[PDB]
């Protein structure tokens, strides 16, 4: 089997910044991409990025170019994000996610019990 | 009324996965390869639409896998730089990018030591409040290019079997996915230059008509984005550095070259006319905007990752180094020619492979490279905002694309040469392609007489491939021989024609259809009538046997 | 860009009924999507992906179809356990979803 | 008029590179090699005289890759000295040529290590004022043959594969080059000793007739004269020695054998029969003489080099060594047994490989080795002398002329089946390339049948070699059919004779000529004919369909 393991919640305050892991296992890390997106308490998805192991490439959703970062350490199997210039409206769960085949890999087949993070 | 007729050397074909073999002590163009053959023979399919998809050509990875196993190959004798791993004492030489470092190596009697120093770049070292180690120490043993290797990207020409041929898609505004009205067939692939590189493309193939860009899904933000360019613009990078070379013995009969300094230090840079760039930038925008027909066109740097992604990477025929090309992908763009600064390493992990590593040795004197180039790899940010602006930037990493961007225009097919057709009667290079049924039949022996021995650690494939070619031969041969059709081009048999196999009309067939489009609709009892055909003979030979007994 | 509608926004069903649920986009995506299901307090699970194939450990029961612009989500003998909110997913956008 | 006919089995060939396999835990005779064939058929080609050239015959220089690929291979699962590069503490055993040395060994734990000794010769240790290191240590890492080999120079037998034939010289006088009137075809050669030696070249074979002198240019000073006697000189040598062998430990399952003496030490030597020398070298002056008619011969000893070259080498089926012949390159004589003395060496460098080292473990107990010299490798002075007197000298290094001087008899080509002559008709072993055209078709299948599987790290030879022999094979018959000739072998045609082809008279082809003086006649529209002969075939294809429809 296959699982994504998180960190636990975590409590900031205002302008500062959190950073969120998730580590990997049952499968070859470097296998796919890792996706991160955020559950808005009461409200649908919200897609952050992925990340790709096998050379630390990401893509960021425009609209938090500048605040956001992605890295890994694929000595762990470790996945990391970090999230600058906090905000109130930033709280939600962060979910480390992976897709199922490495062709279209927005099937998200595979989830980690998400980060919640607050202010 | 209509009988079952054999034809051999019928020109049609089926996609296939099958083995390549290379056509030129370089490390690519190895001594295992063949000489080329210098005049291709271009024959043109009219008619023939075949349809290519360069997301699924296996000869893509099949590329990646040669060029991986030659390299392997190639640095196998190398020294093993092994007890390089020591304590390492460094001072300084603000351009501090490389350090003077000190260190004990054994010496040839392994009861004895002494001191010896060598010059390194920052990048290659990693702190151990002056002590340093090898980046490589904890990962694995990374070995020193021979002295004497070549790193010159000599075009390879991919040749196919017996029994195979390759299509070429010369459509030149194809998109890399979909059909191909304008196709011809070839034995061997141009020259392609196993280029290794990220971002800007170099020393590619131009575009012959105009600027295309072309991509697996353009609604995927998770796809890479190729565009190829009709008009070169010309890059020159250059080392202006007195790198002057040593020579450590750390073992029997194992140098280790470092770097020396007699002069000052300069930074490495590339320049690159503005001018020549902006007017390339504009206009792939506006072929982007045809795709995005109502939004802004933005070009940015990496968003981040590994030095060899955030950076352009490639080898200047020397060592190898990477610049910053933030200065490129920009909107806001000088006329006067552009410095881009640039870092050298001398620890190179070669592609994505972990544990893989190479040291390469300093070259004495400068080193200028003039190059071309003719495309570049580009992603787009995902979402979408409300600017009504698209943000495309630099990537790549994955060398298959690189590839992909040169192959793109190949397809392998093989060929199947036997065909069955209804007659009216009783028994007792692939340009036919475009060719009716009936008139393809007065070229048979054109095509057959070549899928045989048309070819007269590559080593093992072209044996393969020559013994895969005899099976596939004797095969076809045994069965003409068994349905009593030996030595025959077109052979009327002694089995009836089925009403259920065909509701064409005759004239219609042989003189209307061609042989591509009957197989696809005849297929459906290819082993029916082969069964019928072997029972035939049994018959005749039996009915043989009794009139010879009399 | 491509925004994802879902209706009807809530569905009051009972066991052993039969109930769809839409999906539309601006821009023709063939048949690039999936279908998401998620409880309380849980992860998303994928339900329907290429609005064909059943994901793993999902019951026959469970299916959908589409085309282009419209497609729908199908869900036959509706249990208990189904009434919780369903989101319909292409690429990194995300819908509003429904729930039952 | 005449017409084209069609002949296949006819006996001519041509020059040919190709890989030849050999027929037999030897050093040499590996598992590998295939079992001898124990009765050559050395068929003879009466009236047909090939020319040969020593001096470009590609096997000798197959023969030098397989004798070493082979010796690589071997010796790749032996012990490594690497441990062995230690700071040697040595003192004495006037033959002074034996040192005692002590040093630091490391056991089998690493972190262990303890006093050892042995025994090795001056010529193996280099000063480093009592302390020395191995030779070797600062080129490379010597590799310990395995304890259990064997270095006898079992002979080899070279093969041909199908396709292809071994012609032999078996003129008695023949110089190695030129026109050989004696030849003979057979499939193998004889076995022929892999003897590794300079100068006096031993247990080979002897002249049948007389003595011979042969050289690629006499004129050229920088050439080496290859001298092969009829009458053997016999040789022995020994080393009276207790040279015990002694196991030590330096790794995990590696043993390396020192040298031990349990009673005195007496130099080794050679005794030759002066008598027999003298009269041998009487006679290959008095040959010598003939070449250069009016001048004086004298022999003197090597002007320098290498030991390997100024002494005598020879590996006498144990410890390697190497003799002072200055005592019978002269011109003083004595009828005595002439003793010449000799030293031995450990470690070895073998041919002129840099890099390449091996260790010999010593030999318990004194060895003997009776040999015979079958012949000597001589150079000459450049300039001359107002003495009008030449003088020659021993040489040798380059094992190629060893094999040289042995494989001079043998060359290899390909035979080309398919032949075509003009005829009055209308369509509807190698003993026979004496004959004439008419004769020989009558031995068609006798030549025909022995083209296909005549056979039944030399592995990968033998593999390629059968695939190579069905490609030709296949390739041939596949004409054959297209042309409508199939499983025949006079086959008639329906295309006619032309004029420009040729004016011979068509008794005087038939009756007179040979096919391999025809071929060199004709060859000139081998493929114009051909491309006839295919067109023909279609046009009977299509002339039966037209009459099968009625
Ligand atoms: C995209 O393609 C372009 C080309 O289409 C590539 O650019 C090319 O890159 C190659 C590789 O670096 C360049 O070749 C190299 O040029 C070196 C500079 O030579 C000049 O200075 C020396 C100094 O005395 C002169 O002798 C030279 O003159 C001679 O060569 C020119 C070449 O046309 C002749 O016209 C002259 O008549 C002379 O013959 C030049 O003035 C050059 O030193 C280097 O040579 C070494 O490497 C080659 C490898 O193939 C060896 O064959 C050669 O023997 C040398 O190697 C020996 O010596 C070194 C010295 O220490 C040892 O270390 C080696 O082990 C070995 O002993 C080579 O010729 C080429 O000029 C350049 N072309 C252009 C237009 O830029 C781009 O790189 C490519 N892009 C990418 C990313 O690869
Ligand atoms: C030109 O050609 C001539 C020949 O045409 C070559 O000369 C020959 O060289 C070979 C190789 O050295 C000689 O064979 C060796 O002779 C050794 C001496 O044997 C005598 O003493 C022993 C002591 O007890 C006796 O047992 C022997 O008697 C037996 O053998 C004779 C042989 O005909 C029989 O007739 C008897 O009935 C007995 O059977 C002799 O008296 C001999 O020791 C040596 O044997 C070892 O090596 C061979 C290699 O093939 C092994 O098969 C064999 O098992 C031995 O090896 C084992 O034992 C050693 C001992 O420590 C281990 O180290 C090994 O690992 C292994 O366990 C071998 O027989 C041959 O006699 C000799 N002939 C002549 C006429 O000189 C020239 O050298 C050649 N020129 C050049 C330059 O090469
Ligand atoms: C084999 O050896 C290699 C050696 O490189 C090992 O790889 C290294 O692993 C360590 C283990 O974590 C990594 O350390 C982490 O590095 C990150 C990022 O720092 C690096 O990348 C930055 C890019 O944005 C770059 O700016 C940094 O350079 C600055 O900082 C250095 C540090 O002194 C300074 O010298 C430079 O001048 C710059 O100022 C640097 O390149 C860093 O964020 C990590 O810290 C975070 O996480 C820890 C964990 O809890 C936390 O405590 C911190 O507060 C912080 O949150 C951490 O430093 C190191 O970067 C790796 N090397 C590289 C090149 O990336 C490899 O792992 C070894 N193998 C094995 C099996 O061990
Ligand atoms: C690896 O290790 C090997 C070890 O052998 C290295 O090879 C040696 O390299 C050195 C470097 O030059 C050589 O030294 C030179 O030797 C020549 C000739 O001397 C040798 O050959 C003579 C044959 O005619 C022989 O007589 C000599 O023996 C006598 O002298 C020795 C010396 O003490 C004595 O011990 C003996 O008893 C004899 O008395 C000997 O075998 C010599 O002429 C050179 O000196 C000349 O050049 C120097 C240079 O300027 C000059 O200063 C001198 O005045 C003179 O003009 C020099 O000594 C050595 O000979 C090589 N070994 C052999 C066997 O030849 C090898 O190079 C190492 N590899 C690497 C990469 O370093
Ligand atoms: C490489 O391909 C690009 C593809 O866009 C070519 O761009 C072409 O650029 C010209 C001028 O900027 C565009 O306008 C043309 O101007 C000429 C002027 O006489 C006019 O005759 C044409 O009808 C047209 O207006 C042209 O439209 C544009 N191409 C396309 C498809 O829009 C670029 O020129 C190519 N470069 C080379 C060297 O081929
Ligand atoms: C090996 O070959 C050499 C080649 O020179 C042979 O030399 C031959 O030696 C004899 C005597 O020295 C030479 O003279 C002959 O003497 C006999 C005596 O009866 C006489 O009948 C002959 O007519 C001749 O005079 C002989 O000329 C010489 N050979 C040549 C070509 O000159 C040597 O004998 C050969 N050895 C063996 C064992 O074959
Ligand atoms: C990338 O483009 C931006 C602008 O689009 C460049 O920013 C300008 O830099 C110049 C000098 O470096 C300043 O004088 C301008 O005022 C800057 N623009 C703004 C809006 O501040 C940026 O420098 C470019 N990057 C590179 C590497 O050239
Ligand atoms: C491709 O299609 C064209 C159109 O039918 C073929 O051209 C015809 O060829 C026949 C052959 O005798 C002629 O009688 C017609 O008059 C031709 N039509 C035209 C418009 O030229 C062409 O031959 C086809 N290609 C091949 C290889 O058959
Ligand atoms: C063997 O070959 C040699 C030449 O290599 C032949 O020598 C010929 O002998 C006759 C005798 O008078 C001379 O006229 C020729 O000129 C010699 N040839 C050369 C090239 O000098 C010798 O006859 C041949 N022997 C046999 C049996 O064929
Ligand atoms: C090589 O030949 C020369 C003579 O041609 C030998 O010199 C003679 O050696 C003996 C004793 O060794 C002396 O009695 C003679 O007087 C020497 N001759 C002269 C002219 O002085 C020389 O010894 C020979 N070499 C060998 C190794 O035997
Ligand atoms: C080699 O040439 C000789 C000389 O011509 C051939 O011998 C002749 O063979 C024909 C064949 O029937 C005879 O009629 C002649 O009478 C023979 N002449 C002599 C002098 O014997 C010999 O046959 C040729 N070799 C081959 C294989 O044909
Ligand atoms: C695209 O850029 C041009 C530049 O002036 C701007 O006028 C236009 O409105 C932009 N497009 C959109 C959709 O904003
Ligand atoms: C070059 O100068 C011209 C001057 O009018 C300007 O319009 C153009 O945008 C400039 N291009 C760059 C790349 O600076
Ligand atoms: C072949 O002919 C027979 C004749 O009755 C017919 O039944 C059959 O369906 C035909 N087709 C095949 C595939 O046998
Ligand atoms: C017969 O033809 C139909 C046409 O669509 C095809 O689907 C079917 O697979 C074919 N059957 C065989 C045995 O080829
Ligand atoms: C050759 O040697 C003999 C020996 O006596 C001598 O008489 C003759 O003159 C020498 N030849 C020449 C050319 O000196
Ligand atoms: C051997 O002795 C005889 C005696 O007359 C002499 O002529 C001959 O030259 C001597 N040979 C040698 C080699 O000493
Ligand atoms: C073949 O015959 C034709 C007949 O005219 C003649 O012109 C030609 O030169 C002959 N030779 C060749 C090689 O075609
Ligand atoms: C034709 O014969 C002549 C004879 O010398 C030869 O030189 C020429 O190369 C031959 N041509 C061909 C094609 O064999």
């Amino acid at each position: 089997q296959v699982q994504l393991v998180q960190s636990g919640a975590e409590v900031k305050k205002p302008g500062a910044s959190v950073k969120v892991s998730c580590k990997a296992s049952g499968y070859t890390f470097t296998g796919y991409y890792m996706h991160w997106v955020r559950q808005a308490p009461g409200q649908g998805l919200e897609w952050m990025g992925w990340i790709n192991p096998n050379s630390g490439g990401t893509n960021y959703c425009q609209k938090f170019q500048g605040r956001v970062t992605m890295t890994r350490d694929t000595s762990i199997s470790t996945a990391y994000m970090e999230l600058s210039r906090l905000r109130s409206d930033d709280t939600a769960v962060y979910y480390c996610a992976r897709g199922k085949n490495s062709d279209y890999n927005w099937d998200f087949q595979h989830w980690g019990q998400g980060t919640l993070v607050t202010v | 009324n209509l009988w079952v007729t054999v034809y051999y050397g019928v020109p049609v074909w089926k996609e296939a996965k099958t083995t390549l073999f290379c056509a030129s002590h370089n490390v690519w163009a190895t001594h295992a390869c063949v000489p080329t053959d210098p005049n291709p023979q271009e024959v043109v399919l009219e008619n023939v639409t075949e349809n290519f998809n360069m997301w699924k050509n296996d000869m893509v990875d099949q590329m990646q896998e040669d060029v991986i196993s030659i390299w392997d190959q190639s640095l196998k004798p190398c020294v093993k730089l092994t007890p390089l791993c020591v304590t390492l004492n460094c001072t300084n030489v603000t351009l501090g990018e490389i350090k003077n470092c000190s260190f004990d190596i054994t010496t040839e009697i392994r009861d004895k030591t002494r001191k010896e120093y060598a010059l390194f770049y920052r990048l290659d070292i990693v702190p151990l409040s002056n002590t340093y180690r090898l980046i490589n120490c904890n990962t694995s043993t990374c070995t020193q290019a021979c002295p004497k290797v070549t790193f010159d990207p000599i075009p390879i020409h991919y040749c196919a079997p017996a029994g195979y041929a390759i299509l070429k898609c010369n459509n030149k505004t194809f998109n890399g996915k979909g059909p191909c009205n304008n196709v011809s067939t070839v034995q061997c692939t141009h020259g392609i230059k196993p280029v290794v590189s990220t971002q800007l493309l170099l020393n590619g193939s131009l575009a012959e008509e105009e600027i295309v860009i072309r991509s697996k899904n353009l609604a995927d933000n998770a796809k890479i984005i190729i565009v190829q360019l009709n008009k070169s613009v010309e890059i020159v990078c250059t080392r202006p550095n007195n790198n002057t070379r040593r020579s450590i013995r750390i073992g029997p009969g194992q140098t280790f070259y470092a770097t020396d300094i007699i002069g000052d230090i300069r930074q490495a840079y590339c320049n690159i006319s503005g001018r020549n760039w902006s007017e390339a930038v504009n206009q792939v925008k506006k072929k982007l905007k045809e795709h995005f027909p109502h939004k802004n066109i933005s070009f940015q740097s990496s968003s981040g990752g590994d030095l060899e992604i955030t950076t352009h990477s490639f080898n200047c025929g020397g060592e190898f180094f990477y610049c910053n090309t933030s200065g490129l992908f920009n909107d806001t763009i000088s006329n006067a020619t552009i410095m881009l600064p640039c870092r050298i390493k001398q620890i190179i992990n070669m592609w994505q492979e972990v544990g893989k590593c190479i040291y390469a040795p300093p070259i004495k004197g400068n080193i200028t490279c003039k190059s071309d180039i003719t495309g570049l790899l580009l992603l787009r940010d995902g979402c979408n905002t409300a600017n009504n602006a698209e943000i495309f930037r630099p990537g790549g990493g994955d060398m298959r694309d690189n590839w992909r961007s040169e192959l793109y225009k190949y397809k392998v097919v093989k060929i199947e040469p036997l065909g069955v057709a209804p007659t009216r009667c009783k028994r007792r290079f692939l340009g036919a392609a475009g060719s009716t049924m009936g008139a393809a039949s007065m070229t048979l022996t054109v095509q057959a007489r070549n899928l045989l021995s048309g070819i007269v650690v590559w080593g093992i494939k072209q044996l393969q491939a020559r013994v895969l070619a005899v099976e596939r031969y004797l095969r076809d041969q045994q069965l003409l021989g068994i349905w009593g059709c030996s030595g025959k081009l077109i052979c009327c048999t002694n089995v009836p024609w089925n009403s259920s196999w065909s509701n064409r009309n005759l004239s219609e067939i042989w003189d209307n259809m061609t042989w591509l489009q009957w197989d696809k609709e005849i297929s459906n009892y290819t082993q029916i009538i082969y069964g019928l055909l072997e029972e035939s003979q049994n018959q005749q030979e039996k009915n043989e046997q009794d009139l010879l007994a009399l | 860009e491509i925004v994802l509608t879902q209706s009807p926004a809530t569905l009051s069903l009972s066991p052993g009924e039969r109930a769809t649920l839409s999906c539309r986009a601006s821009q023709s995506v063939s048949s690039y999507l999936a279908w998401y299901q998620q409880k309380p307090g849980q992860a998303p699970r994928l339900l329907i992906y290429d609005a064909s194939n059943r994901a793993t450990g999902i019951p026959a029961r469970f299916s959908g179809s589409g085309s282009g612009t419209d497609f729908t989500l199908t869900i036959s003998s509706l249990e208990p356990e189904d009434f919780a909110v369903y989101y319909c997913q292409q690429y990194e956008f995300f819908g509003q979803g429904t729930k039952l």
